[PDB]
RNA sequence: CUCGAUGUCGGCUCGUCGCAUCCUGGGGCUGGAGCAGGUCCCAAGGGUUGGGCUGUUCGCCCAUUAAAGCGGCACGCGAGCUGGGUUUAGAACGUCGUGAGACAGUUCGGUCUCUAUCCGCCGCGCGCGUCAGAAACUUGAGGAAACCUGUCCCUAGUACG
RNA sequence: ACCGCUGAAAGCAUCUAAGCGGGAAACCUUCUCCAAGAUCAGGUUUCUCACCCACUUGGUGGGAUAAGGCCCCCCGCAGA
């Protein structure tokens, strides 16, 4: 049903087709992207971008309507930089931010200091509140997979990051 | 990067540290008798450099020799080694006929040293690989030292390949890795260092930087 | 989890998927996690 | 085979055609032909492709 | 009777294909007969005949990643296990031009052949060729008819 | 299949193989608070001991260890070893039989040939070849050997309780 | 193995079919060793770098010789 969903255009800095690949521009920086060449890409007479094939072949559908959220997130994304929120519940905790990057110490030694990637933006809310933003769901989201398990949050006490719920569960007692 | 000369050793002796502890120390000589000859990477690909190092007559080394030492422009050595550096392009590192001697050595730093290992001769496998022989006490007729069996008897009708066996030992050019270079005496050439060096006394030993430490 | 050549749901929340043909269980509440051997 | 590639036509087609055609003549003195003179080869090959009905049909 | 296996009565020109586009198979196969000779109307089985066959871009040949990360080559030594297993994906990044050698060794005869044959393959996994000397003849390929 | 011969248990020695993993490593789940510890999936590169008893596999047991693995190759391996036991002759207690004599019932003693032809293997050589003849120094396609692990102290009697 | 971002088919959902990351004593490099008879018989450099007869000058046989090497001699902590 995503087939029948047209995404607008609201900044169109340089947003074009350049041989089935997407460049993408507005308020923030650069993006691309790699058109699957089995789906068909096209301008709506208002500027919109339209992503066509029809299907008897379950894929073309699948590729049609994930490019659709492609194109979305990168148009959502340079017209407005997506965000997660971390919040930390334990013990003998402080969000430590020297030079630029990010140093962590709850319960152990050698405190971790995250390596930062390329085109990300990192900030501090509180001393066990922080967040991190980008222009990109698969950039931000890969530094916020590779700080848990670390140090795995048990489910009795709590150590650790909560995307602000997930349920996490409570000890049964002793 | 992998800096080393070549030498010969002089034999074992022990040395006093100042914390009042016995060194057994390998002496090496290693003066002002080694030169070189530059392998570039853009002709065969190896950045590497050749070593030679000793003192025969040239009336002994036969003519090519005398064309190549020519090419170098440098008087003839006995022995003649190349040492490979690093695999980047190295270039700005040694040049043709560079004095090299143990003054390269810090005093301290950790080395691998390799060479040729002394005779053994044809051996049986208990000294080969160390097998441990039957006794010959209680009824044994005949198996003290020898190898016993090999493999089973119908399914593998054959012996695996590389089986322990006798063959000669000797003359191998062994690595021996991390040795703690003891002291430099540059004035005499005179390398001191901690531990076991392979080969007897006479024979040439390749020193060269330790990469592990 | 709960490695077994026999799958089945355990309860009415949970829901059956093939991760690269292999048959797996998700009632999001870790005593199965039945996987399909 | 190889000098009927040569001439855009494979075996199976070939005898056929020369089946049609009536051409009864042998693999060894045709084979020879191939060899000594690839034109009357080619030449017998144009009378077998005549000589074919149309297509896998029928 | 036959007036091939004559010594001297062999050419052998130089064929260059350009492999990128084509999937292994239908490469080895071509490159076997036509090496071979069995283009020519005097093949001849008993003599090393046919034309020499150069391999171009043997890095670019058209093979599914799903064998890339399955199909497996092995090559034992004759030591106790010593089965040196190897990805052939692998392969394709270090000498891909083995891996064609290889597919090409396996459709030809088990026989001496095979060496003489083989002495008269060249495969080099880059574009440029530096055996330009001869003539190359760029070969193509094709279904011929039926 | 083999009787004009395929010599079988156990043990010693030397190696190899699988993984349905004894440990070491890496994960999930928990009636997982923590140390410990249950079950299950992956993973077979190393280690996998020393003694008393038993002719013995097996098994029991002491004292240890990170742990003291199960199995395959003629219940591995006698043209390499032992011969206690098993499967010969003698002797003997008990039982069966009138007897000669037997008993998967026991007990005492009881010889292990080979100058290695071929394959294969371990080491070392002669010649040829590598398209003139010699000499020096290297690469490394592709292979080999190795690959274990504990203790104590700090962080910290901290986290948890 | 386990685990994950992003995200359809299925307006949701979903580690997955596009595509991406983390991921161990096993694997492959890196460490040590033999090694171009690895017949694609490799690579770099260098010395000799120019003699005479038979037959069919040659194509072919023979003899000598430079570089270099080998055999005999004294020897080796190299060694059957």
């Amino acid at each position: 049903r995503i087939g029948k969903q047209p995404i607008p255009v609201p900044a169109g800095v340089d947003v074009t087709i350049e041989g089935q690949s997407i460049s993408v521009k507005g308020p923030k920086g650069t993006l691309g992207l790699t058109v699957a060449e089995p789906i068909k890409v096209a301008r709506n007479d208002d500027g919109a971008i339209v992503v066509t094939r029809p299907d008897d072949e379950r894929r073309n559908r699948s590729l049609h309507g994930l490019s659709r959220t492609l194109v979305s997130n990168l148009v959502t994304g340079v017209t407005q930089g997506y965000t997660t929120k971390m919040e930390i519940f334990g013990v003998g905790y402080r969000v430590q931010l020297k030079g630029s990057n990010l140093e962590f110490a709850l319960g152990y030694s050698h405190p971790v200091v995250i390596e930062a990637p390329e085109g990300i933006t990192f900030a501090v809310q509180a001393p066990t509140k922080f967040t991190v933003s980008g222009i990109d769901k698969q950039k931000v989201g890969q530094i916020a997979a590779n700080i848990r398990r670390l140090r795995r949050p048990d489910p009795y006490k709590g150590k650790g990051v909560r995307y602000e719920g997930e349920q996490i569960r409570r000890k049964v007692g002793k | 990067a992998r800096k080393g000369i070549l030498g010969t050793k002089l034999g074992m002796t022990q040395v006093f540290d100042e914390s009042n502890r016995v060194v057994p120390v390998t002496v090496v000589k290693a003066g002002p008798n080694v030169v070189t000859r530059i392998r570039t990477p853009e002709r065969d690909g190896y950045s590497a450099v050749q070593l030679a190092y000793g003192e025969i007559s040239p009336r002994k080394v036969n003519k090519p020799l005398t064309g190549q030492y020519t090419a170098a422009g440098v008087n003839p050595r006995r022995y003649l080694a190349e040492l490979r550096l690093d695999d980047s392009d190295a270039a700005t590192e040694y040049q043709v006929g560079q004095e090299l001697t143990a003054e390269i050595f810090a005093d301290g730093s950790y080395v691998d040293v390799t060479g040729t290992s002394k005779g053994k001769g044809f051996a049986g496998t208990m000294k080969r690989h160390g097998f441990r022989g039957q006794g010959a006490s209680h009824g044994a007729q005949a198996v003290h030292r020898r190898p016993g069996s090999i493999g089973g008897c119908a399914t593998p009708a054959r012996v695996f390949k590389g089986t322990r066996m006798a063959g000669r030992m000797g003359n191998d050019r062994v690595t021996v890795l991390n040795l703690l270079v003891h002291k430099v005496d540059a004035e005499n050439g005179v390398l001191l260092i901690k531990g076991a060096v392979p080969g007897r006394t006479g024979g040439l030993v390749m020193v060269r930087s330790a990469i592990k430490r | 989890v709960k490695v077994n050549p026999s799958v089945k749901p355990i309860c009415d929340k949970c829901r059956l998927i093939r991760r690269h043909g292999r048959v797996m269980v998700i009632c999001s509440d870790p005593r199965h996690k039945q996987r399909q051997g | 085979n190889a000098a009927a590639r040569l001439n855009d036509i494979t075996y199976n087609r070939l005898i056929q055609g020369l089946k049609a055609a009536g051409v009864e003549v042998d693999r060894k003195n045709l084979a020879d032909i191939a060899i000594s003179d690839p034109a009357a080869f080619t030449a017998l090959v144009d009378v077998a492709r005549a000589a074919l009905p149309e297509d896998v049909n029928a | 009777p036959t007036y091939a296996p004559k010594a001297g009565d062999t050419t052998r020109s130089w064929y260059v294909i350009d492999a990128t586009d084509v999937v292994l198979g239908r490469l080895a196969v071509a490159a076997a007969n036509l090496l071979r000779g069995k283009h020519k109307p005097t093949f001849a089985p008993n003599v090393d005949g046919g034309d020499f066959v150069i391999v171009i871009n043997a890095d670019k040949v058209a093979i599914s990643g799903d064998k890339l990360q399955h199909k497996m080559v092995y090559r034992h030594s004759g030591y106790p296990g010593g089965l040196h297993k190897r990805t052939i994906g692998e392969l394709m990044q270090r000498h891909p031009d083995r891996v064609v050698e290889k597919a090409i060794l396996g459709m030809l005869p088990k026989n001496r052949l095979s060496r003489q044959i083989q002495r008269k393959l060249r495969v080099y996994a880059g574009p440029e060729h530096p055996h330009s000397a001869q003539q190359p003849v760029p070969y193509e390929l094709k279904q011929v008819a039926q």
